[PDB]
């Protein structure tokens, strides 16, 4: 067994850290105190589970995680929730003031003072790693720690943990969930920082959970709360490979081995299905063909965007549930003679599948209703691209005119910091282009 | 088409299907930015403080 | 998340006692000093304005500051009077005279060490201070003059310190004496360089208000500030109450003011009300968004159609639909879209707290920061310009020891101002 | 009211429908690049799809499908009709035509010039108008394009007086819903010169389009001949009608390459919707065999019609998304 750290940076990190642990603990029947009455290796052992959770000499199971914010409020939430009792407090690092949504103000500012405390922090969870894997990082583009602390975070884990994979999940800015105008520097900042030393990165457009949480959830204003225990389904979905006993993606390598095969384009497409209402009374439960034909839906996937105008480099099914490898193909025989699928020349056309048996876990009283099956599709698309078209256009607009860019430049940075970003961001349009078209 | 490499557990399977064949910053350099950028707002805060004693 | 209070002048102290009798009553704070309210959500925040004393009290984290007792004995035996730290009293017996000069280089400047001590020992026990604020008028001697002097010993001595301003404008509507423009002109160059949000104020636009829409044929300074303290409690409503928002006073700032020296601002609110005079039916969500959007609401007393909005930040409050505040929101704007600059996306935010203020089932504020406030500053120019063409009532600061040079300066430096919103309108 | 923008300003068809929007005084006009709009009359090249349908409380509607152009490319259609199996390769209504690159299937190309050379036949070809493969091949490597050899019909039917030739341009209507519309008016554009079949350099006897032509204005205004009078034409000289003979074929070409490409441009599910209004470009031969030359995506209309095709789009097409406070199309069922 090999272990993974998970790191949770700023507001959107933490609190969808915190989701996704939740969801964690009730997948492996870990109980919010930290016991695992079906663990029968007290005190150790190096069972699947064990990447995510080490064990005390009193049977508790804590998260190999770190939770870190420039500011008190929401990780607050973490030391007095129902799981307190799972973390101890040398994880939950907090600062005294933000990054006032600043990235410059994130990465020299205050993040130059605080540093070296996370990684002291994060050094005393890998001590207790006897072959660590590497990171698991959760952010938002558009904060000043989620920007900001993180791109430095990153720089600084590649020198102390070179050979350590790095993963990303990453919340891309959404207005209608944002009281922020500056998320769109911020997220080009970030990005152009830590694009090499990201092995792979998985975005999620507020946008999309949105609109999904309103059309299949029937939440007509949904809450942060309602948007992060869809996400952390997804999460979950993405990270059972490492949790569970299986063959299809074991290791953090195999997230690039299997999905990334040109280093810069590391931001597969994220597509799950289905989600249902809990209060939906009656719900005819749907079929293996039905929910993966909806996994090239685009108003399912976590960034919309239309893959039929792409090329595919990769494309992993991640099923939960009542699936047998027989219903799989029969479903993709027929979504391929139905859908426009067009793989890069150099690459096979072909799809990955992983299977679990155990249904997805819902949170108690959640939004979710309980499905018998359930898919999560991986797919690196080149159209994932128009995300980077939408964030690159807003940039401009606003950069041409110079404006909000006073308050970077009175945190330290210089201004050509933001034209460099944005060259990086033109070569990684151009890249996707290359290989889309 | 053509299944390959099923690998079958108690949890579950996978396998993979073809349908077709095909056709770093160092500890010196960052420490360097950041005390770059620091003395940057020292300039700037000692120009307001020339500016504030004027 | 501290913030340190400070009112300054006559102008000043009755809007800032306003705003305090006003928040303490959202608090459940009562003229002793004690809560008693019946929600957790009143006490949540209470310590962003208030220090708590021993014995259970909330003492308000205010400074009161005049160079001459009159009005801050009037504070000391008004309603909430009693609930202001005594200590935190800091008063001259000179007086200013409506001369900008006495509050900012004679008169006041013999007293404003003694104020920065009350600031210090304010601050000093703050966890951490989030900013300042300040409430005064621009057209007297002590909020002007001595105010902007704080302002900038405040800078001096806090430089990473958020400063915002309620800044009350002077208008011939409503006139103290006839040197209001020259006091104005020069308290409007520090705030350009020193604040980092100033809320332009216009008793002009309040007077319209009371007369025009409130139907009251003689209002008093009392009606004005009704208005004031009314708008002071929505803009904070953000810092006071849980919800949607909470963000401290730089993350405010950051995502409205895209330039340093643009960061003034005209406030709205609706629904408006007169002191008093109930009325019954609540608004409707399409009603409070077109009445906070009309030129009406807006205290600032210029037209928004004559510019373009940079940003715009809009508070509702009260139990209703945020669905269908969005859709009337975006409504507004995409009727209007040519009255938003193109090259700020999404430059128009929303927030919801759940608390009604007293006497409303709901109410929305405005704030918007528009490029056609510089009609406000052309006005005051021109006035200036009118009395300093033949250099009239020049003694009055002369006799302190000022030059004509330096008014030329600070004319010259509001004119650049101006021509500085001409150039983002246009763009 | 709706908002629209107006990123082709070179467009005759769009130039007049805006023109009918802003004159429902129900439609306001914003600039160029104004994000908040409703409508977007695009621009031909690089228009930018993926930034569509991303404005919260914003229904947009665009006036392109994207990825219409496989259909509106000469070597796109090629290649895509002879790789769709609902078209392909046996099309019977479409002539057969082959990729070719300058220095691919040049020698699949030559394996057919070759057997009614060895054996029959007319070999005449166009891009210039052959009948020797050599002159082609060498015209294509000296131009840079990449460039469509295709059969040419050399056996056209000709009009009478004047033996002279003509094509048969359709503009069809796809909207949100992919309904196919078709417009119940097409034109003629006929060629002046009466036909020759031994020289093909003429070019003014074998190319229809109404910029080469300007005989003009000989037998009709403009060398364009409306449907009233084909119809007559035929019913007088064949003892036919334009439906059963022509229109029958024409509509059924229309719909199945539309149908084909629909699963690959449809936006039925899609964040924004499109619209698009397509120009098809018949060939009739002298058995009453109709013949699909190409399909132009940003096509204009005849003068005539104008006003009513123009403001036929703004009824179906964008008052169908944003409605406001019998019919001049055929709908092509399926
Ligand atoms: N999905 C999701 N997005 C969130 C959440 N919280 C904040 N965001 C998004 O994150 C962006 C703002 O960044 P934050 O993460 O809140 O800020 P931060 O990382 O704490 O950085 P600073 O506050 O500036 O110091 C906005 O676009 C929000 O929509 C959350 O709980 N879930
Ligand atoms: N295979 C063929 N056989 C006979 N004639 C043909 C032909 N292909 C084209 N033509 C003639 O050549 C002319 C030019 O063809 P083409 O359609 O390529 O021009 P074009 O691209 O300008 C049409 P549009 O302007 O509507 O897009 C047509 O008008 C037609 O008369
Ligand atoms: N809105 C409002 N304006 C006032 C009030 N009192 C004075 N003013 C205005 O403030 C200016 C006079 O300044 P003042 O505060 O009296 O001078 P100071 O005491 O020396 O600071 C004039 O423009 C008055 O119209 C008040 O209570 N409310
Ligand atoms: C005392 O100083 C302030 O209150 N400044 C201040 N600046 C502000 C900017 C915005 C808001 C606010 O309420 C918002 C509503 C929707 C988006 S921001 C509130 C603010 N308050
Ligand atoms: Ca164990
Ligand atoms: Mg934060
Ligand atoms: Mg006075």
């Amino acid at each position: 067994m090999r272990e993974c750290i998970s790191i949770h940076v700023g507001q959107a990190g933490v609190q969808i850290g915190n989701a996704c642990w939740e969801l964690y603990c009730l997948e492996h029947g870990i109980q919010p105190d930290g016991q695992m009455p079906s663990d029968k290796t007290i005190g150790g052992g190096d069972d699947s589970f064990n990447t995510f959770f080490s064990e005390t000499g009193a049977g508790k199971h804590v998260p190999r995680a770190v939770f870190v914010d420039l500011e008190p409020t929401v990780i607050d939430e973490v030391r007095t929730g129902t799981y307190r009792q799972l973390f101890h407090p040398e994880q939950l690092i907090t600062g005294k003031e933000d990054a006032a949504n600043n990235y410059a103000r994130g990465h020299y500012t205050i993040g130059k003072e605080i540093i070296d405390l996370v990684l002291d922090r994060i050094r005393k969870l890998a001590d207790q790693c006897t072959g660590l894997q590497g990171f698991l990082v959760f952010h938002s583009f558009g904060g000043g720690t989620g920007s900001g602390f993180t791109s430095l975070l990153m720089e600084r884990l590649s020198v102390d943990y070179g050979k350590k994979s790095k993963l990303e999940f990453s919340i891309y800015p959404a207005p209608q969930v944002s009281t922020a105008v500056v998320e769109p520097y911020n997220s080009i900042l970030t990005t152009h920082t830590t694009l090499e030393h990201s092995d792979c990165a998985f975005m999620v457009d507020n946008e999309a959970i949105y609109d999904i949480c309103r059309r299949n959830l029937d939440i007509e204003r949904p809450t942060y709360t309602n948007l992060n225990r869809l996400i952390s389904q997804i999460v979950s979905s993405i990270t059972a490979s490492l949790r569970f006993d299986g063959a299809l993606n074991v290791d953090l390598t195999e997230f690039q081995t299997n999905l990334v095969p040109y280093p810069r384009i590391h931001f597969p497409l994220a597509t799950y299905a289905p989600v249902i209402s809990a209060e939906k009374a009656y719900h005819e439960q749907l079929s293996v063909a039905e929910i993966t034909n909806a996994c090239f839906e685009p108003a399912n996937q976590m960034v919309k965007c239309d893959p039929r105008h792409g090329k595919y480099m990769a494309c992993c099914l991640l099923y939960r549930g009542d699936v047998v490898p027989k219903d799989v193909n029969a479903a993709i025989a027929t979504i391929k003679t139905k859908r426009s699928i067009q793989f890069v020349d150099w690459c096979p056309t072909g799809f990955k599948v992983g299977i679990n048996y155990q249904p997805p876990t819902v949170v108690p009283g959640g939004d979710l209703a309980k499905v018998q099956r359930a898919v999560c599709m991986l797919s690196n698309t080149t159209a994932i691209a128009e995300a980077w078209a939408r964030l690159d256009h807003k940039f401009d607009l606003m950069y041409a005119k110079r404006a909000f860019v006073h308050w970077y430049v009175g945190e330290g940075m210089e201004e050509g910091e933001f034209s460099e970003a944005r060259e990086d961001m033109a070569a990684l349009e151009k890249d996707y282009e290359e290989v889309g078209v | 088409m053509e299944v390959i490499e099923l690998n079958k557990c108690t949890s579950g399977q996978s396998f993979e299907v073809i349908l077709k064949p095909p056709s770093d910053p160092s500890l010196e350099e960052i420490q360097k930015k950041l005390e770059a950028a620091e003395e940057r707002r020292k300039y700037q805060e000692a120009e307001l403080l020339k500016h504030l004693a004027e | 998340r501290e913030i340190v209070h400070i009112q300054a002048g006559q102008c000043g102290n009755q809007i800032g006692a306003k705003f305090w009798e006003v928040i303490s009553d959202e608090h459940g704070i009562d003229p002793t000093g004690s809560y008693h309210g019946d929600s957790d959500l009143q006490l949540e925040r209470i310590n962003v304005y208030y220090n708590e004393a021993t014995g259970n009290k909330y003492v308000p984290r205010a400074i009161l500051v005049d160079l001459e007792p009159g009005t801050m004995d009037s504070v000391r035996s008004g309603p909430f009077g009693q609930i202001f730290r005594p200590d935190n009293f800091v008063f001259g017996q000179s007086g200013a005279g409506n001369n900008w000069a006495k509050g900012h280089y004679t008169e006041g400047a013999e007293l404003v060490d003694s104020v920065l001590d009350v600031v210090r020992k304010e601050s000093e026990s703050c966890d951490c201070l989030q900013g300042f604020q300040l409430t005064h008028s621009l057209g007297g001697g002590t909020g002007s003059g001595m105010g902007t002097l704080l302002i900038s010993k405040i800078r001096e001595e806090y430089p990473d310190r958020i400063m915002n301003t309620f800044s009350v404008m002077p208008s011939p509507k409503v006139s103290d004496t006839v040197v209001e423009p020259y006091n104005a002109t020069l308290s409007v160059h520090q705030l350009v360089e020193n604040t980092d949000e100033t809320y332009c104020i216009d008793n002009e636009a309040l007077y319209d208000i009371c007369f025009r829409t409130l139907k009251l044929t003689t209002p008093t300074y009392g009606d004005l500030n009704h208005l004031v303290s009314a708008t002071m409690s929505g803009v904070t409503t953000c810092l006071r109450f849980p919800g949607q928002l909470n963000a401290d006073l730089r993350k405010l700032a950051v995502n409205m003011v895209p330039f340093p020296r643009l960061h003034f601002f005209m406030p709205g609110f609706a629904p408006l009300t007169s002191r008093g005079s109930q009325q019954y039916r609540a608004l409707t969500v399409p009603e409070l968004t077109q009445q906070m959007f009309d030129s009406k609401n807006m205290m600032a007393a210029c037209d928004p159609r004559h510019g373009r909005y940079l940003t715009v930040a809009a508070i509702f409050r009260g139990r209703m639909s945020m669905k269908e505040v969005d859709e009337q929101m975006l409504n507004v704007q995409n009727k209007n879209s040519s009255y938003f600059v193109e090259w700020i996306p999404n430059n128009v935010k929303t927030a919801v707290c759940d608390i009604p203020p007293r006497g409303l089932k709901m109410s929305a504020t405005f704030i918007g920061n528009s490029t056609a406030i510089q009609e406000l500053f052309k006005r005051i120019s021109e006035q200036f310009t009118a009395m300093f063409r033949r250099k009239a009532f020049l003694h009055w600061y002369t006799g302190e020891g000022m030059d004509e040079m330096e008014f030329t300066e600070a004319e010259s430096n509001m004119n650049d101002l101006v021509s500085e919103y001409q150039q983002y309108q246009d763009a | 009211m709706y908002t629209f923008v107006v990123r082709d300003e070179n467009s005759s068809v769009y130039a007049e429908v805006s023109r009918l929007l802003l004159a429902t005084g129900q439609w306001k006009r914003l600039r160029k690049d104004n994000p908040r709009f409703n409508l977007m009359l695009g621009e031909r090249n690089r228009l930018p799809f993926g930034r569509l349908g991303h404005e919260p409380g914003l229904v947009q509607l665009v006036n392109y499908y994207r990825g219409a152009d496989k259909l509106c490319r000469k070597a796109s259609l090629v290649k895509l009709i002879k790789t769709s199996p609902e078209l392909s390769e046996s099309c019977t209504w479409f002539p057969e035509s082959y990729v070719i690159y300058p220095t691919d299937e040049r020698e699949v190309f030559l394996a057919a010039y070759n057997r009614r050379r060895e054996g029959r036949e007319g070999n005449v070809w166009i891009a210039l108008i052959s009948s020797e493969a050599s002159e082609l091949l060498d015209f294509i490597d000296e131009q840079g394009q990449v460039h469509v050899i295709q059969k040419y019909l050399e056996k056209p039917l000709l009009l009478e007086p004047g033996h002279r030739k003509f094509d048969i341009r359709s503009w069809v209507l796809v909207d949100h819903l992919y309904n196919i519309y078709l417009y119940r008016e097409g034109v003629l554009r006929t060629s002046s010169e009466p036909y020759n079949s031994a020289n093909f350099q003429d070019k003014t006897c074998h190319l229809t389009n109404h910029c080469i032509q300007k005989n003009y204005g000989r037998y009709e205004e403009g060398n364009e001949m409306f449907f009233e009078e084909f119809n007559q034409y035929l019913m007088d000289a064949l003892n036919t009608t334009l439906e059963n003979s022509i229109l029958l074929q024409i509509k059924h070409i229309i719909r199945s390459c539309l149908m084909c490409i629909e699963p690959a441009i449809s936006t039925k599910h899609l964040h924004y919707q499109s619209f698009q209004l397509f120009g098809f470009d018949f060939m009739v031969d002298e058995e009453l065999k109709v013949w699909l030359i190409e399909v132009n995506g940003a096509p204009a209309c005849a003068q005539k019609l104008y006003a009513e095709l123009c403001q036929g789009i703004v009824d179906v097409a964008i008052s169908s998304v944003f409605p406001l406070a019998t019919s001049i199309f055929i709908k092509l069922h399926h």
